[PDB]
RNA sequence: ACGACCGUAUAGUACGAGAGGAACUACGGUUGGUGGCCACUGGUGUACCGGUUGUUCGAGAGAGCACGUGCCGGGUAGCCA
RNA sequence: CGAGUGGCUUGCUACCUCGAUGUCGGUUCCCUCCAUCCUGCCCGUGCAGAAGCGGGCAAGGGUGAGGUUGUUCGCCUAUUA
RNA sequence: GUCGGGUGAGAACCCCGACGGCCUAAUGGAUAAGGGUUCCUCAGCACUGCUGAUCAGCUGAGGGUUAGCCGGUCCUAAGUCAUACCGCAACUCGACUAUGACGAAAUGGGAAACGGGUUAAUAUUCCCGUGCCACUAUGCAGUGAAAGUUGACGCCCUGGGGUCGAUCACGCUGGGCAUCGCCCAGUCGAACCGUCCAACUCCGUGGAAGCCGUAAUGGCAGGAAGCGGACGAACGGCGGCAUAGGGAAACGUGAUUCAACCUGGGGCCCAUGAAAAGACGAGCAUAGUGUCCGUACCGAGAACCGACACAGGUGUCCAUGGCGGCGAAAGCCAAGGCCUGUCGGGAGCAACCAACGUUAGGGAAUUCGGCAAGUUAGUCCCGUACCUUCGGAAGAAGGGAUGCCUGCUCCGGAACGGAGCAGGUCGCAGUGACUCGGAAGCUCGGACUGUCUAGUAACAACAUAGGUGACCGCAAAUCCGCAAGGACUCGUACGGUCACUGAAUCCUGCCCAGUGCAGGUAUCUGAACACCUCGUACAAGAGGACGAAGGACCUGUCAACGGCGGGGGUCUUAAGGUAGCGUAGUACCUUGCCGCAUCAGUAGCGGCUUGCAUGAAUGGAUUAACCAGAGCUUCACUGUCCCAACGUUGGGCCCGGUGAACUGUACAUUCCAGUGCGGAGUCUGGAGACACCCAGGGGGAAGCGAAGACCCUAUGGAGCUUUACUGCAGGCUGUCGCUGAGGACUCUCACUCCGGGAGGAGGACACCGAUAGCCGGGCA
RNA sequence: GUGGAAGUCUGUUAGAGUUGGUGUCCUACAAUACCCUCUCGUGAUCUAUGUGUAGGGGUGAAAGGCCCAUCGAGUCCGGCA
């Protein structure tokens, strides 16, 4: 069975869904924790300094 | 007694179940009354048909060596 | 390279884990006040997943019911006493203080109370030889003469299902039935079979340990493989 | 677009003590190559005719499906060696 | 011992190609070379004959089937002008 | 698909009918995830649709999902999170321990709903009929109430009860067919309420010393059979429900085999097959309440994922429709669905290609190799070798039979179950299609089933049982974490950690010098702190005494890394290759030599063997069984071949419509020679050459595709190794702090461990912080 | 005779897999597909959903295999021009 097409079929499951505090579709409904503003994880709202450049 | 193994493990292997399962399933003697029908109901654990009495021995034997050595001492 | 599988144990991930939410229970020893005055009836003889032996279920006079580390000869009906003054027969538990010297016992305390540790699998025993007002002498299963606190309690007798290991597996498929219903990763994949990388025997055109086995108690986790630091190798000699 | 060989007559002759043993020429055939053709033999022939298994159309009759014929036998034209 | 020709073997060189000219052997299909194995015509012989052996002209045609081995090569078998 | 017709400006593909077909574990029915309006209606065809389009999953506009009893909701599972506590420089980080919560929509547990009717689209939700559950209120009854039971459970074999379905017999209703007299459909009716009870268990009676019983095991004076009794089942029977409903009508009755469902008996485990909420226990009447969320549709060769209306991938149940047959197999056919695995028209339709049928004689000559194809085939009877671990080998091999029809026998309660007999009879052929093994021998490897490189490797590689060695008594060995802490571990030597070998069988020799590990160690060497000397009004510093681990040195150890040669009748460096096997998957020489087999055999097998350079758990030898593993031979068979032919289906070719991509410095009708950076359509010399187009197989454009994976170069990169360089974790060891009182000692009071607790064990040690020496590819 | 064991046999039952064709395809139906043959199919079996293990780390019956078409060290952004 190959890694590309045939075992594309079988993903049907639900994991990124509407964030209840940002609204963005990355609250990972299994672990219950947002990718994008980190609710779920912490109460600061997720950033890094690596989201632009350097000087900027 | 090891047929159900056909022609597979080896002489040895096949030879030990036998003797083992073969003084595993004889009648057994009970230590409660003296009837030969003891039977094994798992690892370790005996039962007698006519009386019921469910005891512990050996996994194979329902008495070990070493078993048969407390009583003495 | 990248950490040997040994390494992986001690993180204590699922696949190393023992099956605990199956486990039945921890048979340690009864905790009296004192007296003796405790005693119950063998209500069930049951198998226990954790030693491939069996156990009995007993039923204390104060209404306890709990499972025991059955030695040999035990059954349903029969009585067992836990106490000082508890009577010198099978099944039953007290002080090696007050055990006869010469005979065998099983699921011996360490130290006084703790619910045993030595003796507790299938067919073995102790054997208590010497007595004294400060040291009991008991020969362990390993044939090594142990010194403990002569209030250390013990059952007398045997423990259930010896010979538990005579009978040989004859198929993988059995070793894994039984692996299954222990904390164990198997089956097993030699070192020497594996890449460098992988392990300190891995590499190689042919497969051989570039290297000797003998290892040092000193050495490292990832370096200690092989015969940890053996007094000698062999069958010669 | 023809190449080569075998055989017969020449001749058991010439030659040679003998053993052995030619040629010119005239013939018959084989082989390899070449071009064409189907009266003959052979192949094919899901044109066609027949036999027959399972199943469906109630039986009978007559049919469908079972892969481009269910399977088997025969085989015209045509094409082929 | 001396003098050459070829460019089928091997070696040498590093001139062409590293933004790639896909290896060996075999197979299939086509053209060619002659230093000729057979076939045609000759000369010599330690050429009676038959046959050998050596040499000359000659590239029209032919030079096949098999056993081991991937083999090229080679060894082997029965045929063959 | 075809012929008619319908609608429309327009019809091969939108609809009707007929005829012809396709799908049967699916191409049918219900659904999970996922999608999200794709569902229904009307009006449309610019867009989307492999052609067209009046059609649509497309466009415009409206509409559609109704619940006490179907899910959710409740429970807890592996396990997750939050708070507290602790760690961390710190946190959104981290382990334990408490608490709380979270965690199951087909498919875990669980109070209660059935039948019919209705709509364009919902429907156990609405409507009609009938019924049920929980809570609460009122009334009567009731003092019981929590012990127990249930929820609640693995794998294999099997009896019994039993519904649906299917089939058989006969009747009734309707249909079909028309030489017969056959063939088809229907003949209905729930939940619920009530009632019946087989099995299991137990009691009374009885009194078996050999009887009772089973498919089988089994049962009994500790009381068998027989007799009577208590408890006790179905999603089952029976009655009601039902002058409910449904049907045009009839609106059956019995039987067999019996999925569901109920209830028993047996066997297996070095394997033991959830929990909790809840329920029962614990009556009845009447009334009231039962909110909240989901509900359409697709569920796939067009509604999901794969960029697509993708030949892929994607869970559940329909596993009992008919013939067939062992069958949930093939083949054919129903119910039901479809003609959308969606472009058509034309040419006896050429070459060539993809699938495939048939080939005379020869029969593996083909080829690296029987690759490909073929041969054999189902069932019954006869019969069956070497070898063997006694299981097997084995369907070995080899031989024979096989239909139909007429009348019968036997087994069984019987089957629309099975085994036979006699007579008759047809064909080339009776497992007639379909389904359906070719067989035998020798050798190598791995014992076996099992695993693997998703996407060029299925093997001899990995695993395995078996063998062996190593570490550790649990305050352990091994391992994870910076720490708080943690896996192993509800474990305790018959354990579990670390390694090697790899079933059985017969065996496993010699070597401890080097390296590794371990133990010992008079003497030697061996750091820091403290101490002493010199030096400094002090300090830097120099030296000394003491000396831990470590090393030197000694010993043990090879199923520890590994080793077992050359020379002469010992030497390096410990020993000097034993049993076995041997030209090997190891032998360069090598196609070794002899033999077998063949017309001929670098192959294969047997033997020899001085082994370039076999050899004993780096396991040796050997071996029945097994194998999509490597090599060899034989029988059978065949278009693999001699040597090709003819045919079939789909393309190819012509026509309508649709309609890309690769590639392109320029020029370009070339050919033969030469030249040139030595491999030119383009330079030179000749030759040839009227332009354009169709089909073709691919000689050339050193054809197109990819800034060569080879090779080298770069004071490039990475993965890996080690007695490379340099360091870092980690372990061992000494010293200082924790740390107390009286080169050996006692004590208790810190501190540690055990204990529910009292108390016990230990104890200034250990743990922890700091530093010093040794080891240190585990890591950078 | 009964019994019905087995990492037991046959088997396109469901279901799992993939020896050969070096077949078809190779601007594909498909960035791993199609067909026939072949192997497993009561167990170390297959399968759904939930759940856990995370990057010098997992997971690995070990192939440097796998960790979302990429793995001898994932992916994203940043260091960074
Ligand atoms: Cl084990
Ligand atoms: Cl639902
Ligand atoms: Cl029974
Ligand atoms: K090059
Ligand atoms: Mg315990
Ligand atoms: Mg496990
Ligand atoms: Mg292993
Ligand atoms: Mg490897
Ligand atoms: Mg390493
Ligand atoms: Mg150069
Ligand atoms: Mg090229
Ligand atoms: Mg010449
Ligand atoms: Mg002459
Ligand atoms: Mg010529
Ligand atoms: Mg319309
Ligand atoms: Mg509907
Ligand atoms: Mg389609
Ligand atoms: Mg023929
Ligand atoms: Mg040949
Ligand atoms: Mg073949
Ligand atoms: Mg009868
Ligand atoms: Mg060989
Ligand atoms: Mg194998
Ligand atoms: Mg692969
Ligand atoms: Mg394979
Ligand atoms: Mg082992
Ligand atoms: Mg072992
Ligand atoms: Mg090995
Ligand atoms: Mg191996
Ligand atoms: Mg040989
Ligand atoms: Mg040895
Ligand atoms: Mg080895
Ligand atoms: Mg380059
Ligand atoms: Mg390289
Ligand atoms: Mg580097
Ligand atoms: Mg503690
Ligand atoms: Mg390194
Ligand atoms: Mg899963
Ligand atoms: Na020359
Ligand atoms: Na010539
Ligand atoms: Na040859
Ligand atoms: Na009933
Ligand atoms: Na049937
Ligand atoms: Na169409
Ligand atoms: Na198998
Ligand atoms: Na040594
Ligand atoms: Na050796
Ligand atoms: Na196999
Ligand atoms: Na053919
Ligand atoms: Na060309
Ligand atoms: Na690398
Ligand atoms: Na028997
Ligand atoms: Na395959
Ligand atoms: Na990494
Ligand atoms: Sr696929
Ligand atoms: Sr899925
Ligand atoms: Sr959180
Ligand atoms: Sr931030
Ligand atoms: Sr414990
Ligand atoms: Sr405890
Ligand atoms: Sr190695
Ligand atoms: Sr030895
Ligand atoms: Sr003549
Ligand atoms: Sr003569
Ligand atoms: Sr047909
Ligand atoms: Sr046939
Ligand atoms: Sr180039
Ligand atoms: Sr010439
Ligand atoms: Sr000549
Ligand atoms: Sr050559
Ligand atoms: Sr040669
Ligand atoms: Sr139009
Ligand atoms: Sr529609
Ligand atoms: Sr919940
Ligand atoms: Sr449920
Ligand atoms: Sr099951
Ligand atoms: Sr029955
Ligand atoms: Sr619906
Ligand atoms: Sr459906
Ligand atoms: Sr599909
Ligand atoms: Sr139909
Ligand atoms: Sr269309
Ligand atoms: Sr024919
Ligand atoms: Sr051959
Ligand atoms: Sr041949
Ligand atoms: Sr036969
Ligand atoms: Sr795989
Ligand atoms: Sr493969
Ligand atoms: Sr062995
Ligand atoms: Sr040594
Ligand atoms: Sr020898
Ligand atoms: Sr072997
Ligand atoms: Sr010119
Ligand atoms: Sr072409
Ligand atoms: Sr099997
Ligand atoms: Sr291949
Ligand atoms: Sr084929
Ligand atoms: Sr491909
Ligand atoms: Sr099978
Ligand atoms: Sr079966
Ligand atoms: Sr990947
Ligand atoms: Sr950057």
């Amino acid at each position: 069975t190959g890694a590309g097409t045939p075992s594309q079929g079988k993903k049907n499951t639900t994991t990124h869904t509407k964030c209840r505090r940002c609204g963005e579709k990355s609250y990972h409904t299994k672990k219950k924790v947002c990718s994008s503003c980190g609710f779920g994880k912490s109460a600061k709202r997720r950033d890094y300094e690596w989201q632009s450049k350097a000087g900027e | 007694r090891s047929g159900r193994f056909g022609a597979r493990y080896g002489r040895v292997s096949r030879r030990r179940v036998a003797e083992i399962e073969s003084e595993m399933n004889e009648d057994h003697a009970c230590p409660n009354c003296g009837e030969d029908r003891v039977d094994r109901q798992g690892t370790g654990i005996w039962q007698c048909s006519y009386c019921d009495y469910k005891f512990t021995g050996g996994s194979y034997k329902p008495e070990t060596p070493g078993g048969k050595t407390v009583r003495r001492s | 390279g990248r950490r040997i599988q040994g390494q992986r144990r001690g993180r204590g991930t699922s696949t190393f884990r023992a099956p605990s939410h199956r486990y039945k229970a921890d048979l340690e020893h009864r905790k009296v006040e004192d007296g003796d005055v405790i005693a119950g009836t063998v209500v069930d003889i049951e198998h226990d997943p954790a030693r491939s032996a069996p156990v009995a279920a007993v039923e204390f006079e104060d209404g306890d019911r709990r499972l025991i580390l059955a030695p040999e000869g035990v059954g349903v009906g029969d009585e067992l006493q836990v106490g000082v003054s508890a009577e010198i027969a099978p099944g039953n538990t007290l002080p090696l203080a007050e055990i006869p010297e010469g005979v065998p016992v099983c699921n011996v305390e360490s130290s006084p109370g703790d619910g045993g540790k030595f003796a507790r699998a299938s067919g073995v025993n102790a054997q208590l030889l010497t007595h004294d007002r400060n040291v009991a002498v008991v020969k362990l299963p390993s044939g090594e003469m142990k010194r403990l606190d002569p209030q250390c309690r013990a059952t007398i007798g045997v423990v259930a299902g010896g010979g538990r290991t005579d009978k040989p597996f004859v198929k993988a498929g059995n070793k894994h039935h039984k692996m299954k219903a222990r904390g164990t990763k198997w089956p097993n994949v030699r070192g020497v079979a594996m890449n460098a990388v992988d392990h300190p025997f891995g590499g190689g055109g042919r497969q051989h340990p570039g290297k000797p086995k003998s290892i040092s108690r000193n050495a490292p986790p990832g370096r200690k493989v092989g015969d940890i630091a053996s007094k000698r190798t062999g069958r010669g000699g």
